[PDB]
């Protein structure tokens, strides 16, 4: 059959001015060099790339990057222990213990969240219910050892603090979600 | 001579585009979470999903049930069959619209 | 000639004792081995006398003796 | 392969086809992955027949075919470069315990 | 005096830091999010950085995506042929740390098990910007090298 | 006078109608040798039938499309092939009959399911054309 | 300028006509080139460390109008930063020697490795 | 349902469902005589093997249940046929009639341990090469047994070792009152 | 080797929507 | 002819290799005793 | 002596060449290539060329080094010294030979050694077939290199490089034989492997297609071998076809007219061609491609031999 | 001859491991080796609840992520029997069919860079970097967008999303065509694709392809027009089925299908009803933030949700939408209890690449990374 059918697909392009199209397209190419002249167009277009360090691509406030453990504007962790976040976490990354400090009200002893075993899918900041842990827009914490990649309980996740004044504008702008 | 025929003037350096940065509350959005039907009137069994279901019925035929049924169909008259679905091929280069959709 | 060769693979068998074996043993009667182990045997006389020996007859030889009427008779001894 | 072990029998006749299979497929399991000098012939055969032995108290006809076929399975993953060597190699009183661990 | 030291150490960390073609590992989404990293936007070719398809001439091993169980001798095999000025970026939570599949019985706990690691690019499906700043570390560890410096001990 | 299928493979056939009706009545020729109180051989015979019917009383493939709304005839020759090897395999094997325990639970979970959820849809009757 | 050796100079070759939306504390000059073109290449920061610079020098109080997740420049939100806790940035300072990286508190090089043994021996 | 009614009676032995797509348990032996049914047939054309679903109950008796999805591109149907193996029971294969089962057949065999009946080439298609144990059965601990594998002296060689981790906390979140 | 050769003949370019372009 | 341009169109490389060397040999064949004047 | 002023400049020529193709193949891109390392990239090669340098090798197997230790140094060695008779401006030529082309074609013939003594040297039964693959390309795409050089022989008097650039004052043999001239790129393309034409040189199957014992200077010297090569075979299309030193000769009264800067511009024309040809084209996978060789740009060489041989024997335009 | 043919171009074709037994150069046999990927997605996802069990789905097909949410969500809402609004279903639609957009331009251009055509790859992925854009602004997340959740899909778009989308759409068809233009035109394309792993119709369903290498064979057969799972009963657009089968076919196919679902996106746009974003039943979906904390009895729910689950009734059901790699469907037991049982997972890549071993028999061995191009092969669902 397929014989017969390039005999036919040979007969549909079989009257002259015709076959002259289509051999000059083959003779002098015509699809490549508008290949050619569309690659042209591009290479004297400007370019859409980004001198990285300097600036950066965009993102959005509920971007989920390096996860920030908030606090109360008076001091005082938002972190009551109540272990939601270890519980939804779906890598299992965060371990919290939990112990009445001396002040009476309930606090994590432990607060840490594995990054390396961390998915980063901001449940955990869905499933605070203070808001006490949310992914800050970082994103840039690549660690030259493991060690340092898992984030020790509440020191490290404390760092938020430097990370408040946009972990608190993305979340009075997302709130609204 | 290429593919711009007036309509490559649509190109990918947008220049003005995410004008208005997004964590920049201009406008407050809202984002309804329940109907306003569905606000004071908290009633659930009867908006229920997960649990308003006819339970299970798992009943046993024996054979004498099948013989029954057997005997019963006395003819597979036409629409006692399973429909087609038909479906075939045609060309079409641009008329949908006329390309502009 | 292949009689004492297949005495000596039965000898050095490491599940069986050099005494019992005689050209007249029987792998289960006077060896008192497994059925795995003969056929373990039989590879073993198959891998010395280099013969390819069919499992149909390899089941079949369960003395000493059987072993020696059956790698004579292989046109094809090694 | 179909079960055709409707009796301890059949299983039985296929487990001396794949020990027969395993016995004569050594030379190319002792070429590929280089134990003719460590361990002798005499040595795989007694490891296979200690293999095929260990599991021997099988009264159950459909155990012993899948049994049979997971030691294919290793087999055919060990002739072929699938698996590598430095396994087959190793493949081939209670207070000494309490010093050591609580359980 | 030791300048000399100094100034030709600068020089071959310049040289490894400008020029450092990684045998990218792309298992997975991470290898997409690479491709982007490699892409348009975010140039990799801008840093000198040209993903190598072969371990043979590579001077890094951006290792991204789950390492499974069944590639991790794969890894290591390719990890053994790179030349030894060599160093691994482990991209992806999946790659650098056990991930979302840390208790998996196939994934290994992290490419921390099998090969060598220097900079873990953070964040499971890390922004292409996140994998170019996790090498712009890595160059920063071609900086701090001093070679030459070590040579005369 | 058919161009082709628009599936690939299932090459046009000129002689669709001749062919239909070999296949139609070594259908219904064969389907003799299973019991006659038995739902297959009912629904054999009947659709057979009405295929071969229809096949008969047009001449033209599309006539025979037209009327008999399955599709088109190549694909019609395909399930009648398809059908006369199922008759051949099942005089063998035959299962035909019912045992006596015969335990068959018919189980019904009724729970309707959110209609935005994937649900086979029917889709066009033979009001195609 | 004087650096032919980084792409520090695809700053500088911006720059020439971007204005200049406010300095943070350690230097970074934050830049604006809007309404030219390219979309995407409107705010970027000249690191003020012309050589040993990276990413993440960049406080909170920027790293939102420069990524532009925001519209805020850093500037704006320092009204916003919350003076109790707020606590300046750290350049992540990663494998630059010990006690500047971060260690868990059981690393034997963190001082104070503190054991985990729930147990109180006797 | 139109296929209830001419398929023998005998072939869907066990059970049949009337929703969440429609289902015929039947019989290990009778499975692939009942796919070679619903295929090749005028009235019922699947031709189409779309998954075979290894499913393990640990407290039947006939522990997995191969479940075998079937779509009708024909008739635009979904029927999934299934079946009822245990650790040692060899179930039919339907690599010859959908010539898709073939690796996922290979797979329910890797995951589960229900070898399939004269299927060409059934070895473990997903699991490591020297895997011992079937995973996606219940009893298999999600972590495996000994499937941690690092680099060591035996150079150019990871190992396989016993396995040891951080425990995987396991969440006892379901609540009375179901 | 006999192998079938991939002949990079073919037919022309249509482009081949389903038939529920206008009304199903 | 029907056959020549189904030629024409399946071989374009060898109908117009064929006919660029034809300009050739055709040329110096009649085009060359022709310029006599 | 002064072959050092030709063999250095080309060095240079070649190391900036990688950075030439990699930028201007990303510019196309939608993207700048090489930008950080120098001040546009320009350091890039020397960066690149200074960590091959400093890589330790993978195993110094410094033993065999008789066989493919000297198989890339002839390689280069043939794509330098093909260079003698380039001329690039009157009388700049470091040796006209008066059967010049005919010694360039010898070291195409050479260089097929080249790459088939240093394909064998690794033992490696793919990147051999590689190899020989590669060669039969690269020796195929040489007839229809020598039938097409054999048309603009037969413009010319004579086989010297230099006439054949004189013999073009009046039009380029751009112009009239502007189909030749794409015959020649699309060979020049095929005879080097850079081009739609290099499946051998498929990104993986390159690397693994030339040796096994890499120790980076033989990776190096492979490619530094194909961007000379390119530089060549990219200055022959602009002295046979383009004037390979001739202006438009319009004389202008801005343009004081250098003849090596006109050279320069085409043979930059002509590697911009390449690398634009590399970006916008997929391979042709080394079935279509020695069916290319064979039945598309032999027949439409030997044509034009005889085409250009006829028009210009009716009318004595020899 | 067998030849141990891995990723030619790692990071485009990740795991790669065929195991070519050729004949010279032409293919005898592909043997494809499986698992180098096999994370424990069909095990893991038996240990967690139902929401927990979401992010493997984007982490399933890595090149066209929300797809799989979504045919997860509608096998968790086939069960739970849990009405979506109208605008979770439009803004589910207007990103399943981005998502396809996604994928067509990684699996059009990866596969045009692999016959090695290198700058469509670049063009398209300034596309997909556009398009992430709107993955990134309406979750979080570029790749891996844990955003269509069960009830519904997880929180609306924020308040310039459809504006940019629209002006993304806007200048897509330009995207295509230069897309187009490059690649169909080419005959160094076509000669790499016409006739090449050519799939008769009976081929293509014996071995469960259903998707654009079941309509390449020219089988009318989207699960969008066959079983419409969401707005697509209402949503306009016509399915480009192939008449060949070649890889010339499917790319044409891919290169039309990247329009069609810029007909959908464009629809789902220009009406997306203003309705609430969850299911409004507080036992499937977690209240919102602002709820939660001022109801007690919403409190309540966002602590058994975000602990305890759904407990989705017990059942099984296999819901499978059209994902662009083709019919990826998600087989979902369903233990009484708030974890999933068995969440079998039918990701096509399984029967695809299971048609290489006969798709590419008597091809020539460059033709084998093109066979692997066209059946979009990607090794997350493998
Ligand atoms: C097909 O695809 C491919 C790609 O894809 C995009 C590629 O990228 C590339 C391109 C990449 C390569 C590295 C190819 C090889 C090219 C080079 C290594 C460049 C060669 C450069 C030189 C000739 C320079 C050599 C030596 C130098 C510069 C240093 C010598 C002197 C000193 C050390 C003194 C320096 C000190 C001072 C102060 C300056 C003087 C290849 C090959 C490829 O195959
Ligand atoms: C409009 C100007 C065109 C300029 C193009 C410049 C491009 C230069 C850079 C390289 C372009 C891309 C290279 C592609 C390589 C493959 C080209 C090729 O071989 O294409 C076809 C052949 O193309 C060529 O050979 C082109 C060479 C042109 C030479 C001249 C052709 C005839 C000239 C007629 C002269 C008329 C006047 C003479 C007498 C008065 C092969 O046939 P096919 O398989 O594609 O399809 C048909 C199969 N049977
Ligand atoms: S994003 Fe939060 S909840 Fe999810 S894995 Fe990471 S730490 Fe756990
Ligand atoms: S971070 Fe949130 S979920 Fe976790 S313990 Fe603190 S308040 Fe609870
Ligand atoms: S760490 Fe996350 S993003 Fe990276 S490969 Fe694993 S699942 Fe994908």
């Amino acid at each position: 059959d397929d014989e017969e059918a390039e005999q036919l697909a040979k007969e549909i392009s079989k009257d002259w001015s015709t076959v002259f199209e289509r051999s000059m397209n083959t003779l002098f190419l015509t699809e490549m060099v508008r290949g050619l002249s569309l690659t042209l167009k591009y290479f004297f277009d400007p370019k859409v790339t980004i001198n990285y360090p300097f600036e950066k691509g965009p993102l959005s406030p509920r971007f989920r990057g390096e996860h920030a453990l908030r606090r109360y504007p008076t001091g005082e962790e938002r972190c009551i222990a109540c272990k939601l976040c270890e519980a939804v976490c779906p890598a299992q990354a965060i371990t919290i213990e939990a112990e009445e400090r001396e002040d009476g009200s309930r606090r994590t002893t432990r607060y840490d969240i594995d990054m390396t075993k961390c998915i980063y899918c901001g449940f955990c900041q869905e499933a605070c219910p203070v808001d006490a842990i949310v992914e800050g827009p970082n994103f840039e914490f690549a660690t030259e050892t493991h060690e340092e990649l898992l984030y020790d309980k509440e020191k490290l996740l404390e760092n938020g603090d430097r990370w408040e004044t946009e972990i608190a504008e993305n979340l009075r702008s997302e709130s609204l979600y | 001579p290429c593919a711009h025929p007036e309509y490559l003037e649509a190109v990918p350096k947008a220049t003005e585009y995410r004008l208005r940065c997004p964590a920049t509350i201009d406008e407050e959005a809202i984002v309804p979470s329940s109907d306003p039907e569905t606000v004071y009137n908290i009633v659930y069994h009867g908006r229920d999903q997960r649990r308003n279901r006819p339970p299970i019925r798992r009943y046993v035929l024996t054979k004498d049930n099948v013989v029954q049924m057997m005997n019963e169909k006395k003819s597979f008259d036409v629409s006692d069959f399973p429909k087609v679905y038909l479906t075939t091929v045609e060309e079409d280069l641009d008329t949908r619209g006329g390309g502009y959709e | 000639a292949v009689v004492d060769r297949v005495l000596d693979v039965v000898k050095s068998f490491p599940k069986v004792d050099p005494s019992k074996v005689t050209p007249e043993v029987h792998f289960q009667n006077d060896l008192g081995l497994d059925s795995l182990d003969t056929v373990e045997i039989v590879m073993a006389i198959e891998e010395e006398f280099k013969l390819e020996i069919p499992d149909k007859e390899a089941d079949k030889i369960d003395s000493c003796s059987l072993a020696i009427e059956y790698v004579y008779n292989h046109p094809m001894s090694s | 392969v179909p079960p055709n072990s409707a009796n301890l029998t059949e299983a039985r006749r296929r487990v001396f086809d794949f020990f027969r299979a395993a016995c004569r497929s050594i030379p190319t399991i002792m070429d590929i992955y280089n134990l003719q000098d460590v361990v002798a012939p005499s040595q795989l055969r007694y490891a296979i027949s200690a293999q095929i032995r260990n599991n021997a108290h099988i009264t159950d006809p459909k155990v012993i075919d899948l049994l049979i076929f997971k030691g294919m399975e290793e087999l055919t993953d060990i002739v072929d470069h699938a698996k590598q060597r430095h396994h087959i190699i190793g493949q081939y009183d209670f207070l000494k315990n309490f010093y050591t661990s609580n359980y | 005096a030791e300048f000399v030291i100094s100034k030709v150490d600068d020089l071959m960390n310049w040289a490894r830091t400008g020029s450092i073609w990684p045998m990218t590992f792309g298992l997975a989404c991470c290898a997409v999010e690479m491709m982007h990293t490699g892409a348009a936007r975010y140039d990799l070719d801008r840093f000198g950085i040209i993903f190598r398809p072969s371990p043979r001439q590579s001077d890094c091993m951006i290792v991204a995506g789950t390492l499974t169980n069944k590639m991790a001798p794969a890894l290591r095999k390719v990890y053994d042929q790179m030349p030894e000025p060599r160093w691994v970026i482990s991209m992806g939570s999946c790659a650098n740390g056990g991930g979302y599949y840390h208790y998996s019985y196939s994934v290994v706990r992290g490419c921390d098990r099998i090969v060598p690691v220097d900079i873990y690019v953070p964040g499971c499906p890390p922004t292409a910007e996140a994998l170019l700043y996790g090498l712009l570390q890595l160059q920063k560890k071609i900086n701090r090298r001093k070679d030459f410096l070590h040579w005369w001990n | 006078v058919k161009q082709t299928t628009g599936i690939v493979g299932l090459d046009v056939v000129p002689n669709a109608r001749a062919v239909l009706i070999d296949l139609y009545s070594k259908t219904l020729k064969e389907i003799q040798a299973v019991p006659e109180d038995e739902g297959y051989r009912k629904a054999v015979e009947s659709f057979t039938r009405q295929r071969l019917n229809v096949c008969k009383e047009e001449e033209d493939w599309e006539m025979i499309e037209k009327r008999l709304g399955c599709g088109q005839v190549e694909e019609l020759i395909e399930e009648a092939r398809d059908e006369l090897t199922l008759i051949g395999k099942m005089i063998e094997w035959d299962p035909w009959g019912v045992p006596d325990d015969y335990e068959c639970e018919v189980i019904e979970n009724d729970a309707p399911i959110p209609k935005h959820v994937p649900q086979h849809r029917p889709g066009p009757l033979p009001e195609q054309f | 300028r004087c650096l032919p050796d980084g792409n520090l100079l695809q700053t500088k070759i911006h720059n020439i006509g971007a204005t200049l939306v406010g300095v943070d504390k350690f230097g970074n000059k934050y830049y604006q080139k809007l309404g030219d073109t390219q979309y995407g290449r409107h705010r970027w920061v000249e690191y003020a460390s012309k050589d040993r610079y990276n990413a993440s020098q960049v406080p909170a109080e920027w790293h939102g109008w420069l990524h532009f997740i925001t519209d805020h420049t850093g500037d704006e939100l320092l009204s916003l930063k919350p003076k109790r806790y707020g606590l300046e940035h750290k350049e992540n300072f990663s494998g630059e020697g010990d006690a500047y990286i971060y260690h868990s508190k059981g690393h034997t090089l963190n001082p104070g490795q503190k054991n985990w043994t729930r147990y109180q021996s006797w | 349902k139109y296929s209830w009614e001419t398929l023998p009676k005998k072939w869907v032995k066990k059970m049949e469902r009337s929703e969440h797509g429609n289902r015929f348990d039947t019989n290990t032996d009778y499975l692939f005589q009942l796919l070679c049914f619903l295929k090749l047939h005028t009235y019922t054309r699947v031709q189409v093997l779309i998954d075979i679903c290894g499913v393990d109950y640990p407290s039947r008796k006939r522990r997995f249940e191969v479940v075998y999805n079937l779509l009708s591109t024909r008739y635009n149907s979904r029927i999934r046929v299934q079946t009822s193996a245990d650790e040692v029971t060899r179930i039919s294969s339907v690599v010859s009639l959908f010539p898709s089962a073939g690796w996922w057949e290979r797979e329910v065999w890797d995951m589960f341990g229900v070898s399939f009946i004269n299927h060409p080439d059934l070895r473990r298609i997903l699991t490591d090469y020297g895997f011992e144990g079937h995973p996606l059965r219940k009893d298999f601990p999600l972590s495996g047994y000994v499937q941690v594998r690092y680099d060591d002296p035996e150079k150019r060689v990871v190992s396989e070792p016993i396995e040891m981790t951080q425990e995987f906390r396991y969440f006892d979140f379901a609540s009375p009152w179901e | 080797a006999a192998a079938a050769a991939a002949a990079a003949a073919a037919a022309a370019a249509a482009a081949a929507a389903a038939a529920a372009a206008a009304a199903a | 002819m029907e056959k020549l341009r189904m030629f024409v169109a399946q071989e374009p490389v060898v109908a117009a290799s064929c006919l660029i060397g034809g300009v050739g040999l055709f040329l110096p064949a009649v085009v060359r005793p022709i310029l006599d004047s | 002596a002064e072959i050092l002023g030709i063999i250095l400049p080309l060095l240079l020529g070649v190391a900036f060449l990688v950075l030439a193709e990699r930028k201007v193949m990303a510019f196309v891109q939608r993207r700048k290539g090489p930008d950080v390392v120098g001040s546009f990239g320009l350091l890039q090669p020397l960066a690149d060329g200074l960590k091959l340098i400093l890589k330790e090798p993978i195993s110094p197997s410094s033993a065999n080094f008789f066989l493919f230790r000297m198989a890339p140094v002839a390689t280069f060695m043939l794509s330098l010294v093909a260079w003698a008779v380039v001329p690039f401006d009157y009388g700049m030529v470091l040796s006209d030979l008066n059967i010049g082309l005919l010694y360039l074609f010898a070291i195409s013939s050479l260089g097929v050694y080249g790459i088939i003594i240093a394909g064998w040297s690794s033992n490696s039964k793919y990147a051999f077939l590689g190899a020989l693959r590669s060669a039969a390309q690269m020796v195929s795409y040489e007839v229809s290199i020598g039938l097409i050089l054999i048309t603009v022989l037969i413009c010319v008097g004579s086989c010297n490089l230099s006439e054949i650039v004189m013999a073009q004052k009046q039009i380029w043999f751009g112009i009239p034989l502007f189909p030749v001239l794409v015959m020649f790129f699309i060979s020049c393309l095929a005879e080097t492997n850079r081009a739609p034409f290099d499946l051998p040189e498929a990104e993986a199957e390159l690397v693994a297609g030339y040796n096994v014992e890499y120790s980076s200077m033989g990776f190096a010297l492979f490619f530094l071998g194909e961007y000379a090569n390119m530089i060549l075979m990219s200055g022959l299309c602009t002295l046979f076809f383009l004037g390979g030193w001739l202006p438009i000769l319009d004389l202008p009264i801005f343009k004081k007219i250098p003849g090596s800067i006109w050279f320069s511009i085409k043979v930059l024309f002509f590697l911009f061609l390449y690398i634009w040809v590399r970006a916008a084209f997929p391979r042709y996978r080394y079935d279509q491609l020695m069916g290319l060789g064979w039945k598309v740009f032999l027949p439409l060489s030997l044509a034009w031999v005889v085409s250009v041989s006829g028009l210009l024997v009716t009318f004595q335009w020899l | 001859f067998t030849l141990n043919f891995g990723p030619q171009h790692p990071a485009a074709h990740g795991v790669l491991r065929l195991v070519l037994e050729m004949n010279g150069e032409v293919v005898e046999r592909a043997e494809p080796h499986i698992g180098l990927l096999h994370r424990g997605t069909e095990k893991l996802i038996e240990y967690k609840t139902y929401l927990q069990a979401l992010p493997y789905f984007d982490r399933s097909d890595y090149v066209s992520m929300m797809a799989q949410e979504h045919a997860y969500s509608l096998a968790v809402e086939k069960l739970l029997n849990c009405e979506v609004p109208l605008r979770a279903q439009y803004i589910r639609v207007l990103f399943c069919e981005i998502t396809r957009i996604l994928n067509h331009l990684l699996a059009l251009t990866t596969h045009a860079m692999d016959v090695g055509a290198l700058t469509p790859f670049l063009w398209a992925f300034e596309e997909r970097e556009k398009l992430l854009e709107f993955y990134e602004r309406v979750s979080g997340a570029r790749m891996h967008a844990s955003f269509i959740r069960p009830g519904g899909v997880a929180q609306d778009l924020p308040l310039g999303l459809c504006r940019d989308i629209d002006s993304f759409t806007q200048q897509f068809a330009s995207r295509i065509d230069e897309l187009e233009e490059m690649l169909t035109g080419n005959r160094i394309w076509k000669q790499r694709l016409v006739d090449i792993g050519t799939v008769t119709a009976q081929q293509a369903k014996d071995w469960g392809f259903s998707g654009v290498m079941l309509r390449g064979p020219g089988v009318c057969w989207d699960l969008r027009r066959a079983a419409p799972y969401d707005v697509y009963d209402q949503l306009d657009f016509d399915v480009p089925v192939g008449t060949r089968g070649d890889c010339y076919d499917r790319y044409c196919i891919r290169i039309e299908e990247m329009r069609q679902s810029l007909r959908i996106i464009v629809q789902c746009l220009n009406q997306m009803p203003s309705g609430m974003i969850k299911a409004d039943d507080r036992k499937l979906c977690p209240p919102s933030r602002c709820r939660m904390k001022l109801s007690m009895e919403s409190s309540i729910h966002h602590f058994e949700l975000y602990t305890e689950g759904f407990s989705v009734p017990a059942s099984s059901t296999y819901t499978a939408v059209e994902a662009p790699k083709g019919e990826f469907g998600v087989f979902l037991v369903s233990n009484g209890s708030n974890r999933p049982y068995r969440c079998k997972i039918r990701a096509p890549g399984f029967a695809h690449l299971q048609g290489l071993d006969f798709m590419s028999k008597h091809h020539m061995l460059a033709d084998v990374v093109t066979i692997i191009g066209t059946q979009d092969i990607v090794f997350g669902e493998v």
